[PDB]
């Protein structure tokens, strides 16, 4: 499902 | 023969490419901390999660990258998630043999639960790729290349990506016919490694279906990452 | 069925100057140490070798017997078996700790990768025996007092010598394993299997170099 | 091989 982990990691500042 | 607009290009990936190292403090574990299976499993995965935070640091500072749908970039980078590890693998193996780490690091990997059927290859082929004996220049930009490469599976646009990879692949291919005019199969046997590349994509994910250590469990970003099980 | 105490004795003879016969901890230091270049490496590894057959020479003199041979066939004895003999030490460590820099340090120290990879995969397969430094100490108390060893001229003698070390290891072998019986030839067999991996070593010491350096005196005993 | 002039004593 929605691989947040990485999501997150990229998606931060 | 490399107009300036590219000049800066290649300038700042360099600039994106080292500002990224890893930590010391992982590291003083490589060239210190004692010899188990148990102890290096954890070292690599441990690496190994280390590095994807690398690979994403780099990744999002690459040129134009960030525009591409946010629901893209997530699937580039599940895919040169691997494939660029083993492009580092070469820098640190085949290149660059100090007198410091490295060597241990390979002491580790031996001894790591992971099954020398899958090693004996993966290693004959660091041998290969440092025959070619590379440019820290040279695995910069494959790198990008690779994060970039076009029809990763599950790819929005395409084009976007096309996009984005064709200014880096074509620094790449002045700066082999500049810096190696010798032979100008060269570059297409550098793309050939890429694609040698792939190849070792599947070998790599059968290997997860096997390698485990003293009831060990991998770092919950490697799974994620590395589609475990 | 048990041992004897004759031959519980040679046993405890055997380990006792086996194990009595360690290498000086100088190195053992240096291999947890210095410099990772193919040259120290190199250096690193013909002290091993040489501080080695020391031992070696060492042992031999203890073993039994070994006294009442003719001179010329004491030599023959330790020429034909000291690689042979090393092959052994080499299998008892790369399978047991916490020093595989040894393992590290052979794999960038001008060694061709194409020698190293069997030896390596022998190695491993030797492993799966899984043997008592016991069986090692025997094993290789019988590849020294080997009597079919070219230049040897009175065999026999040698035969007569190398006996007594068979016959305890033939008991072991059922006092230990009685599961599959074919294993004193399991034994044997790998022994032979050894006496083909000096000529590919052999091969390789006429190839092997680092930044030219040369060989330790009596190392370059062997051959030219 | 020639004359391994090696001392076992020692
Ligand atoms: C070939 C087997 C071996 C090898 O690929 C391993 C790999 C895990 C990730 C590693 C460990 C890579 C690290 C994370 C590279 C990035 N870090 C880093 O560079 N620190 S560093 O810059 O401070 C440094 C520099 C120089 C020396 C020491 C440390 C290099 C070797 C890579 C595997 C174990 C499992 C997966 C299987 O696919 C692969 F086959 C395996
Ligand atoms: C396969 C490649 C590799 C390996 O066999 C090497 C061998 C040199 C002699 C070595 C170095 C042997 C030493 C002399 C054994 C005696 N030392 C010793 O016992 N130290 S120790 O007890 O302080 C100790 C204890 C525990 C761990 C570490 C050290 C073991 C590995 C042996 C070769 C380089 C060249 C020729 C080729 O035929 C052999 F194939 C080569």
């Amino acid at each position: 499902k929605e691989n947040a982990l990485l999501r997150y990691l990229l998606d931060k500042d | 023969e490399l107009t300036p607009d590219q000049q800066t290009l290649l300038h700042f990936i360099m600039d994106s490419y080292n500002k990224q190292r890893m930590p010391q403090e992982i590291t003083n574990k490589i060239l210190k901390e004692a010899f188990s299976a148990e102890e290096n499993f954890l070292i690599l995965t441990e690496m190994a999660t280390n590095h994807v935070q690398v690979l994403v640091e780099f990744t999002k500072k690459l040129p134009g990258f960030q525009t591409l749908d946010h629901e893209d970039q997530i699937a580039l980078l599940k895919g040169s998630a691997v494939e660029a590890m083993f492009l580092r693998s070469a820098e640190i193996f085949n290149k660059k043999l100090p007198s410091g780490h490295s060597d241990l690091l390979e002491a580790r990997i031996r001894n790591s639960g992971i099954s020398d059927e899958y090693i004996t290859p993966m290693f004959s082929f660091y041998k290969s790729i440092g025959e070619l004996k590379m440019t820290q220049e040279e695995y910069a930009l494959l790198t990008a290349i690779v994060i970039l490469s076009p029809d990763r599976q599950y790819i929005k646009d395409r084009e976007a990506v096309e996009k984005l990879q064709e200014p880096l692949l074509d620094v790449l291919q002045k700066l082999c016919k500049i810096h190696q005019p010798e032979n100008p199969q060269h570059f297409a046997c550098l793309l050939g490694r890429l694609t040698e590349l792939r190849t070792f994509n599947h070998h790599h994910a059968e290997m997860l279906m096997s390698w485990r250590v003293n009831d060990h469990k991998f770092t919950p970003l490697l799974c994620e990452i590395w589609d475990v099980q």
